[PDB]
RNA sequence: GUGUAGUAUCUG
RNA sequence: CAGAUACUGACACAGUCCCUUU
């Protein structure tokens, strides 16, 4: 996610597993988020893939349903050569609106 | 924050960098890119009379200090 | 973004537009416009149009020296689609201009750009490096590319 | 202006080779990788010499390869560590000849970055494991393993960082079952970038630091690391585990050690030293390549020196613990940068400047007479060199690798331009003549007296190995022959030849029948003789020949059928057929053994159209297909081996078509308006067509690629197969007039060389525009002249006699009497700031030199050219740039001289006439408007002819760097930077002022030029780009040009001209590689082709990937963006794929791939 | 209609 | 330090609780 300026990318190394996208987040780059020409799959590392957290989304959290995949710019600038893309934070906008809304 | 891709390659320089280290790395990079072409290799070779071993045995101890020793 | 490789032929019609778009009008125009130029030079790469993206990267760099994140995001972003559809060796001469600025602001600047360049295409600079004379006691000058057969 | 990139040559450059059974039999492989060529090759253990199975292309540089095989197998594979930034399996595959993608996984990014695996390769020698390392800081290991679907499988990466490390060599340790490790040479350099006063970058050793990988926790850490005495280069494994100790052979400078972890002491054997060196006692010796010849009985190991002397190790153990290293002198070689030491006593050796050799074992070097050395002997060994006496060669692979100068033109007496390049490095150096054609061996030579035109030669039985019909025809005489090595008249044939002969059929298994205009004669080889007689005054036509049938035609057009019977009787029909022109060609295909007979018969009338009747005697004498033709054919013939068939016209073409009844492709190409025949020939096993003309021409059919290539021979008229015992392979052929013999044995390429030997590299030469002779000169560092290398003998030669001994020191004389030879045994490469320069004049025609000037010590030769002045007239001038003390790394000389010749008497002749000395070395030397142009580094001149020495005109110093080239054209010259691409400076005469106004803006290590006709400057590069600058229309002969073209060869290029190559062709921009590589960039004639090529290359850039891995886009653009050209290796390479695979690429763009594939041949075939 | 970051201008 | 008016990021909207254990 691009557009918060607060979530933290893993960078830690890439693997034999790949990541998968959920309903609500079907065609989107990983990066870009946007919706044209997906060109490569997307790989996670070990640490990204265990138990709880095994096919989980990779921007949001969800059950995934479709493999993730990266755009043609993303390929041209080489920008999946940095390893795995997973979120590993929380979020600020995704984790006030639950005590917002909680009364 | 942007910058933690930029931290974790070396060569990567901030805004209290001196000349010296600068250069170095610019002699270092090009001398491990003389080894990975084999004509970057060959015209070397021809120019001076040794064999491709000496020449990258040359290339290797030299990257030890390049650019003499710092300030 | 959507037309991609069909762009080279109305990459004239537009550039008359973002000439007058790149002044000193509010922050959104030049905020979007540089989004424009990213795309416009990244749909029609490897393709020899660089002739109009040589005139329009004229432009883009005085818009750098900003300090609202949206405007200096989208300018880097201009910058770094620019780089890989012009090449390298026209970004570090504007590059090197003031990396050694007696000021610390500019500096900042400048080696944030020059990091930007330096991460991507790390062997491409091989050749495109400057040549440095040498001081009272330290070798500055690459030999091994002076010799002649 | 767009461009298309051809090829010609294929680079010839070995950097590594490996070994095994690739394949699947007991029978092993090699794979030798080429600069970015990946390349497959087999040697025949009958006869040894060796053959090409593979040359794909995998559009990347290559900086490693290895081989392994998985525990329990029988297959190699193949690891690839490339530019790419991945890693990948490969694995031949013999059914489908080509290789096959396994495995692909991304570990970083692209380019030969510092922090970027992919350098240093190793892997398990029990296969279980691989590990890819950068030269710092990114230690990578994969974990290969085997599941139940007998397949490959790679494991996630795992980490072995560590900061401030640089890597020397990364080995695998042999270890019998256990987890595996690695060994890697680590150095420190954090304490050396810390301390201002420079002690730290001295007294820092390297480390020899073994990796335990652990397989139960998943897990690489280090375990022992030790520090050493002095440096060392590369590492050697052991066989351990069960067969012999684990350990590693680190051979550092003038030193040989053996470490291992644990608890074990340590052997260190001097490096055995050459008796009596000419060079200075104060160089280092250290190894380049080794090998290993493991085997269940014993094993020993190779070395070789910098001077290529091949030594033979061998390690002394009792249970565990290495005692000592013996060394023994095996034998010497030129050197090489791999070895491959293959089974049943071959050894392959690939020479990194030169020729590859192939050798065989006949010894191993048991119970010799020299001595062998070892550690135990205290405290500076010697020995003696001598002729091999252990190996003998039986192969040699030409290469044309160090390649600095080229030039096309035409100086014998045709209108085939040749190649004159100047290749090689060292003592070793030749000067080939490449011609395009192929390689021509006689054998004997007869002579005939009359006017022969046909010969035949069928073999006697079909069982029959040897030939010994000859049926040699005159236009009406006859005279029958033999072979049988004593080729003599026969006379006891009874075939009553006194007849004209126009076929010798064979028409069973051993019956022949011979052709006389008064009917038909049976021979057969039995006493059993059929004759059919044709009354009346007209005669026979032709006949159509056939293992099982004869079909003949009369005048007129008179049909009679033949077909034979088991039995062996003869039959006839008993009908005739009318034709509405006359019989003039005519062609019949061979019978495969699965069928009866043939399928349809071809016949060619004046109407030039041809008929095609069926053999089925139900449906006979009725023709199915029509089809005319532009041109009356000459004669046809028919191929075999899917079919495709021979059409042969009056006027010099040939036509190609598919076999079918129905007409189909055509492909035209030509062959000089003079009639051409088509006969049957043999090769290697194989069937091929050979068509006659002016010029001899070859066709053959070979892996779905049709060649047609002339033989460079003197004009012929007639050909027939041969095959016996003392030739391998040969073909009977006839001449003008007489008899000769005509011998192939080398496989189906182009460019023919003659090697003529030189003495050292040449630099650069040119063409005398009268006498068509050559000045070449020669210069190399680190070389003593004939003279000063005679004197330090003599001098070296005389204070070791009064070495206080005896007296009696008789070894001077036998000595002085004997020196051992340069081009096997290296050259006395002594001092650090040397030189040797040598003039040559040559002869093109045959190698026999006319004149040598040697000069003396300290003295390069950089530039040479023939001039002609004003003042004199014609009078040959050759000026000579001289350098005085030039040191290489730290750059500087204390000025040069200029030399002055004569060359008088037409061309073999040079006095010295006087020499004017500069301030600095000259560089570029050009005439014009009969004056010379001499750039003196920074500095231009321009210099007149005087009485004692040379006048200085006009200076300009405006040139950045150092000037490394000059050109003239008009009054616009053009000065090459070694920064800046390229200054235009305009020369008036008026007052003899230089002034610059055009200049470029990106800066480029340019290496050569070439104006095309009067603007563009066809440049070059030192990294390999190629790029063209125009100068804009409205310039004002500050003002910058604009570039029109860019592109990226990935090799080095030292040669660019354009000329036509082929007769009729067009105008070509051929240049040469650094690797043995020629390319041509010629352009696209119409617009609607260009869309399709750019169509095809994009498509073909998406559904077929690189072998390697890499985007070919960005591979194009390595340092600049491509620019309008068009790769066309990629697209050539469609021809090779899966019939799905190519019927999806061109249903796109509405054609069929016989469509696709003659006009892309169609292209190739006109401009080269 | 609401919430989650960021930015510009006048006045106090 | 505060108020007011405009603006940007294809920002998101009972999001739902998936080792919290006897
Ligand atoms: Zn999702
Ligand atoms: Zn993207
Ligand atoms: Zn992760």
């Amino acid at each position: 996610a691009k557009h918060h300026p607060d979530l933290i990318f893993c960078r830690k190394q890439a693997g034999v597993a790949i990541g998968r996208l959920c309903e609500k987040c079907d065609g989107k780059c990983v990066i870009c988020d946007s919706y044209v020409r997906p060109c490569t799959l997307v790989r996670i590392c070990d640490e990204c893939n265990y138990g709880s957290y095994q096919g989980r989304c990779v921007i949001c959290g969800g059950p995934g349903v479709s493999d993730a995949y990266y755009c043609k710019e993303c390929t041209i600038q080489e920008k999946d050569r940095d390893g795995c893309p997973k979120i590993v934070n929380l979020g600020s906008s995704k984790t006030d609106l639950f005590y917002e809304r909680k009364k | 924050q942007l910058e933690h891709l930029q931290s974790k390659y070396i060569g990567t320089g901030h805004a209290d960098t001196t000349k010296w280290e600068w250069l170095v790395n610019q002699h270092r990079d090009s001398y491990c890119s003389y080894m990975g072409h084999f004509d970057l290799l060959n015209y070397f070779a021809i120019a001076e009379n040794e064999s491709k071993a000496r020449v990258r045995f040359n290339l290797m101890e030299k990257m030890l200090q390049p650019c003499g020793p710092p300030a | 973004e959507y037309i991609g490789e069909m762009g080279k032929d109305y990459i004239y019609a537009v550039t008359p537009l973002l000439e007058d778009a790149l002044m000193d009008r509010d922050l959104v125009h030049r905020q979007t416009a540089s989004a424009v130029v990213q795309h416009m030079s990244l749909g029609v790469y490897g393709f020899g149009c660089e002739d109009s993206l040589n005139h329009l990267l004229n432009y883009v760099w005085p818009n750098v020296f900003e300090t609202s994140p949206h405007v200096i995001q989208a300018v880097m972003g201009a910058l770094e689609g620019l780089r890989v559809a012009i090449g390298p060796c026209r970004m570090l001469q504007y590059c090197l201009q003031g990396l050694f600025h007696p000021a610390r602001k500019v500096r900042d600047v400048y080696w944030k750009i020059y990091n930007s360049i330096y991460i991507g295409s790390q062997d491409a600079l091989i050749a495109h490096y400057p040549r440095i004379y040498n001081d009272d006691k330290n070798t500055y000058i690459r030999y091994e590319l002076d010799y002649i057969l | 202006m767009f461009l298309y990139n051809l090829t010609l040559q294929r680079a010839t450059g070995i950097s590594f080779a490996i070994h095994g059974n690739f394949s699947g039999t007991k029978q092993q492989e090699i794979v030798v990788s080429r600069g970015k060529i990946l390349e497959l090759l087999r040697p025949d253990p009958n006869t040894g010499k060796v053959h090409t199975l593979l040359t794909v292309e995998v559009f990347g540089v290559i900086r490693s390869l290895m081989a392994f095989r998985l525990t329990g197998g029988t297959k190699d594979y193949i690891v690839v560590g490339s530019d790419s930034g991945r890693i990948v399996i490969l694995e031949y595959q013999p059914s489908k000849n080509m290789f096959e993608k396994i495995h692909q996984e991304t570990f970083g990014k692209s380019g030969c970055r510092r922090i970027v695996p992919g350098q240093f390769l190793a892997v398990d020698p029990k296969g279980r494991a691989v590990m890819i390392s950068a030269i710092e800081k990114q230690k990578l290991v994969y974990i290969l393993n085997r599941d139940a679907a007998a397949r490959l499988t790679i494991s996630s990466p795992l980490e072995a960082h560590k900061a401030n490390t640089l890597v020397y060599h990364v080995v695998g340790v042999d270890v019998g079952f256990e987890n595996p490790m690695f060994a890697c040479l680590e150095m420190d350099y954090e304490e050396a970038d810390n301390d201002p006063t420079g002690e730290a970058a001295a007294n820092t050793q390297q480390t020899l630091t073994f990796y335990e990988l652990d397989l139960g926790l998943n897990h690489v850490v280090r375990k022992y690391s030790e520090p050493l005495e002095e440096h060392g280069n590369f590492l050697i494994t052991v066989p351990g585990g069960s067969d012999g100790p684990s350990g590693v052979l680190i051979c550092s400078e003038n030193y040989i050690t053996y470490k291992n972890f644990g608890d074990q002491p340590d052997i260190r054997c001097p490096i055995p030293r050459r008796r009596n060196d000419l060079d200075d006692p104060e160089r280092g010796m250290i190894f380049v390549c080794s090998a290993t010849h493991k085997t269940k009985s014993m094993f020993f190991f190779l070395a070789q020196t910098e001077q290529g002397d091949i030594f033979k190790i061998t390690l002394e153990t009792d249970e565990d613990m290495v005692t000592e290293i013996r060394l023994k002198y095996f034998d010497t070689v030129p050197v090489a940068a791999a070895m491959c030491v293959l089974k049943t006593g071959f050894l392959f050796v690939a020479s990194e400047f030169g020729n590859h050799y192939l050798y065989q074992i006949a010894h191993l070097g048991d119970d010799d007479e020299e001595p062998e050395f070892s550690s135990a002997m205290p405290l500076t060994f010697f020995f003696q060199p001598r002729p091999l006496k252990n190996l003998v060669l039986v192969d040699e692979l030409d290469s044309l690798s160090p390649i600095l100068f080229c030039q096309i033109a035409d100086l014998a007496n045709e209108d085939t331009p040749q190649l004159y390049v100047a290749c090689g490095r060292g003592p070793r150096s030749s000067l080939r003549v490449l011609r395009h054609g192929l390689e021509v061996s006689e054998m004997a030579v007869s002579e005939l007296p009359g006017n022969p035109n046909a010969v035949w030669t069928v073999r006697r039985h079909i069982e029959d190995e040897f030939d010994a019909y000859i049926i040699v025809s005159f236009v009406n005489a006859t005279l029958v022959l033999s072979i049988g090595e004593t080729v003599e008249e026969v006379t006891d044939s009874g075939f009553l030849g006194t007849t004209p002969t126009l076929s010798c059929s064979l028409l069973g298994d051993d019956a022949l029948v011979q052709v006389y205009p008064d009917g038909i004669r049976h021979i057969r080889a039995d006493k059993r003789v059929n004759e059919w007689k044709t009354p009346g005054k007209k005669t026979i036509v032709k006949c159509a020949v056939n293992q099982r049938q004869v079909v003949i035609a009369l005048t007129g057009g008179e049909l009679v059928y033949f077909e034979m019977d088991p039995s062996g009787q003869l039959n006839e029909y008993t009908e005739r057929k009318e034709m509405s022109a006359d019989v003039v060609c005519m062609s019949l295909a061979n019978v495969p053994p699965g069928e009866q007979r043939s399928r349809f018969l071809a016949v060619g009338l004046v109407d030039n159209t041809v008929r095609i009747i069926s053999l089925d005697p139900s449906d006979c004498l009725q023709p199915l297909s029509m089809q005319a033709l532009p041109a009356q054919p000459e004669s046809l013939c028919i191929v075999e081996m899917f079919l495709y068939l021979n059409i042969g016209l009056q006027n010099g073409v040939l036509l190609r078509t598919v076999l079918d009844p129905v007409t189909g492709d055509l492909s035209d190409t030509r062959t000089g308006s003079r009639p051409v025949k088509l006969f049957r020939v043999r090769m290697q096993g194989q069937e091929a067509v050979l068509a006659m003309s002016s010029r001899s021409w070859l066709s053959y059919s070979y892996q779905s690629r049709f060649h047609l290539t002339p033989l460079s021979y003197e004009t012929l008229e007639f050909a027939s197969g041969f095959a016996s015992e003392q030739c391998p392979e040969g073909i009977v052929a006839i001449s003008t007039n007489t008899l000769r013999i005509l011998a192939l044995e080398k496989l189906g390429a182009v460019f023919n060389q003659v090697a003529f030997p030189l003495q050292y590299t040449p630099r650069k030469f040119v063409i005398h525009p009268e006498s068509n002779n050559l000045i070449i000169i020669e210069t190399d560092h680190n070389a003593y002249t004939e003279a000063t290398k005679a004197q330090r003998k003599q001098q070296m030669a005389e204070e070791m006699v009064e070495a206080a001994g005896e007296l009696a020191a008789e070894m001077a004389a036998a000595f002085l009497n004997e020196n051992l030879p340069e081009s096997i045994f290296g050259a006395p490469k002594a001092g650090n700031g040397q030189w040797a320069s040598v003039i040559r004049v040559m002869n093109p025609i045959q190698g026999n030199t006319l004149d040598l000037v040697q000069l003396e010590q300290n003295e390069a030769a950089f530039s040479v050219a023939v001039c002609r002045f004003s003042n004199t007239g014609e009078d040959w001038y050759v000026l000579v740039g001289v350098a005085k003390d030039l040191i290489l790394n730290p750059r500087s000389v204390a000025g040069g001289f200029v030399y002055t010749y004569k060359l008088v008497n037409n061309g073999e002749k040079l006095e010295f006439l006087h020499k004017t000395p500069v301030e600095e070395v000259p560089a570029a030397i050009a005439p014009f408007q009969g004056r010379v142009l001499i750039g003196v580094g920074k500095l231009l001149r321009v210099y007149d002819l005087g009485k004692k020495k040379l006048l200085r005109k006009c200076e300009n110093k405006h040139i950045a760097n150092y000037i490394s080239g000059i050109q003239t054209i008009g009054h616009r010259v053009i000065v090459s930077d070694v920064q800046e691409s390229f200054i235009w400076v305009r020369y008036k005469r008026n007052e003899n002022q230089l002034i610059i106004f055009a200049d470029d803006t990106y800066p480029r290590w340019v290496t050569t030029a070439s104006l095309l006709d009067y603007d563009t400057v066809a440049g070059a590069d030192k990294f390999g780009n190629i790029c063209v600058v125009r100068l804009p229309p409205n310039t004002n002969d500050s003002q910058k040009a604009e570039v029109i073209m860019n592109y990226h060869v990935g090799e080095t290029v030292l040669s660019l001209q354009k000329t036509t190559l082929i007769p009729g062709g067009s105008e070509s921009l051929v240049y040469t590689t650094l690797s043995g590589g020629i390319g041509i960039l010629v352009p696209f004639t119409s617009h609607e082709d260009h869309d399709f090529f750019q169509h095809v290359e994009m498509h073909l850039r998406s559904e077929h990937p690189p072998l390697c891995g890499r985007d070919h886009l960005s591979f194009r653009s390595y340092y600049f963006p491509v620019k309008n050209v068009i790769d066309g290796d990629l697209c050539e390479q469609f021809n090779s794929m899966e019939p799905n695979k190519q019927k999806n690429v061109s249903e796109e763009l509405d054609r069929t791939p016989p469509e696709v594939s003659k006009k892309l041949e169609d292209i190739r075939t006109r401009y080269a």
